[PDB]
């Protein structure tokens, strides 16, 4: 209801500390939000050290931090939007519209921490993708609902492996699909988004069989760190 | 005299060897103040339902390691000592 | 600098305590009702005695500050300050600490010197009014600076005698010599 006040103690670098309010600490992966001349910057609640002392991880530069800074408390893990017109946009760490064609129309929020699975749950299948590349195709045929893994080293065109099966499997198949960018170069990112909306798979005004969540390595550890957490919630 | 009522007054007066309040709880490792009638690697039961052992045993704390999730606990919980070392059915 | 220089762990607070309210001049003062209240935190038990050890608040911590200067109307205002300081580094467990810290210092102002004539047993008044005397003396009690001697009982140390004080000691002990004649017809 009434934002927990804190009051930044101490900068240090991505950790930056603040001073909740006695009497009530904002829990273990909540989100703050505090009002900066460049949006909003979310810390993420990572610790709690004591006297309503927190130390959290930032998702944003910690660049003109003011000690004192009145910070406010969002209450809870930092949620994205969820929808199906999230197809088609390039999303950031903390869920901003840097789709850059305008406000993401949200549907739904959900928080980026979110419990795996059960056991229970778990089925597992035995389908098989196929992607009709050779090697794939007879050496190591790829299964549905799979977890494939494309180990390799330095710029083995990681990324046009990628492409390729985007190309492929991506187009064929009439399931959506996430475009999760961790630390990808800008270079990259343009020539990703570009491709991709070449191939149409993002249209821009039909429907888009992908969604975008490009990570740049620019962004701080941190919020690279929970680029992948709201790729998974997508 | 009545300041010492009203200090009473402001005080749990928790058993606090039963009974633990939570210090302060980082990277899933709770440091608790009171259980000292606890057992070491003992089971510990928090008022978030989170189990837990008490592999570190010192003076000032008790260095619980949460058998839950960290997103659930919180300082200051009580953290009531189950009391038996971990145990599992067999039969 | 002001006399002793202790810097004890958390007795740069006693120090200062010390030198600050030597200047107000009001450390007779200052140390009586510091006394004063650290007799009735004694004589609190539960709390300050049963929760000097904190796991208080800012805010709690503050007002257990606040019932402490209510009992006491005498309280001076240094050592007001000196409360004000442990609350908001919320340390109470230095609370007597600092009291058996800037006692030192104080009775250093006061040139109170202690000694210790530690034995097996406890002995004679008439031995330790005799040493007294003997200390008080010898140049090793100056002249301006007052002695107290306290004989401890060490049973520790079999028979023998240890006169200490002053960091100063004669040792004339059994334990010792008795060491040396083995040592030596072992030789």
């Amino acid at each position: 209801s009434t934002p927990i006040t804190g009051k930044v103690t101490a900068v240090i670098g991505a950790i930056v500390d603040v001073h909740f309010e006695q009497s009530e600490l904002p829990a273990i992966l909540n989100a703050l939000e505090i009002k900066t001349p460049q949006g909003k910057l979310v810390l993420e609640v990572a610790q709690h050290l004591g006297e309503n002392t927190v130390r959290t991880i930032a998702m944003d530069g910690t660049e003109g931090l003011v000690r004192g800074e009145k910070v406010l408390d969002t209450g809870g893990p930092i949620s994205v939007p969820v929808g199906r017109e999230t197809l088609g946009r390039i999303i950031n760490v903390i869920g901003e519209p840097i789709d850059e064609r305008g406000p993401i129309k949200s549907k739904l929020r959900k928080p980026i921490h979110a419990d795996p699975p059960s056991f229970a749950e778990q089925s597992t299948s035995a389908e098989i993708l196929e992607t009709g590349i050779k090697v794939v195709d007879l050496l190591a045929p790829y299964a549905r609902g799979g977890k494939i893994g494309l180990f390799g080293g330095a710029g083995v065109g990681k990324t046009v492996f990628i492409q390729e099966l985007i190309n492929n499997i991506a187009k064929a198949h009439g399931g959506f699909s996430v475009f999760t960018g961790v630390g990808e170069r800008t270079r990259e990112g343009n020539d990703l988004y570009r491709e991709m909306k070449e191939t149409g798979v993002i249209n821009l005004e039909g429907e888009s069989k992908v969604a975008l969540v490009f990570g740049q390595m620019n962004e701080p550890p941190g919020a690279r760190a929970r680029v992948a957490l709201t790729g998974l919630t997508i | 005299s009545i300041l010492e009522e009203r200090i009473k007054g402001v005080s749990d007066e928790a058993n606090l060897n039963e009974t633990g309040r939570v210090l302060a709880v980082g990277d899933g490792i709770a440091r608790v103040f009171g259980l000292n009638n606890i057992q070491a690697e003992e089971l510990v039961e928090f008022s978030s339902g989170v189990k837990g052992m008490a592999l570190n045993l010192e003076p000032g704390q008790v260095g619980i390691v949460l058998f839950g999730s960290d997103r659930l606990v919180k300082e200051g919980e009580l953290v009531k000592r189950t009391g038996n070392i971990v145990d599992v059915p067999v039969g | 600098p002001p006399p002793v220089r202790l810097f004890g762990v958390e007795g740069t607070y006693a120090t200062a305590l010390y030198q600050a309210a030597a200047k107000n001049s009001s450390i007779d003062a200052a140390f009586q009702s510091l006394q004063k209240v650290e007799s009735t935190v004694k004589k609190n038990p539960k709390l300050g005695h049963l929760l000097l050890n904190p796991a208080l608040s800012l805010k709690d911590r503050n007002s257990v500050i606040d019932a402490i200067v209510e009992t006491h109307k005498n309280l001076d205002g240094y050592v007001v300050n000196l409360l004000k300081v442990l609350s908001e580094n919320n340390r109470l467990g230095c609370f007597e600490k600092i009291a058996s810290d800037f006692g030192v210092l104080n009775d250093a102002h006061n040139g109170l010197l202690k000694g210790t004539v530690t034995s097996a047993e406890p002995l004679d008044p008439k031995s330790f009014k005799r040493i007294e005397k003997a200390l008080s003396a010898s140049k090793l009690v100056g002249q301006g600076k007052s002695l107290k001697l306290e004989n401890v009982v060490k049973p520790e140390i079999k028979g023998g005698l240890i006169v200490e004080l002053g960091d100063k000691t004669v040792d004339l002990s059994i334990s010792t010599k008795i060491q040396k004649l083995n040592k030596v017809l072992e030789d």
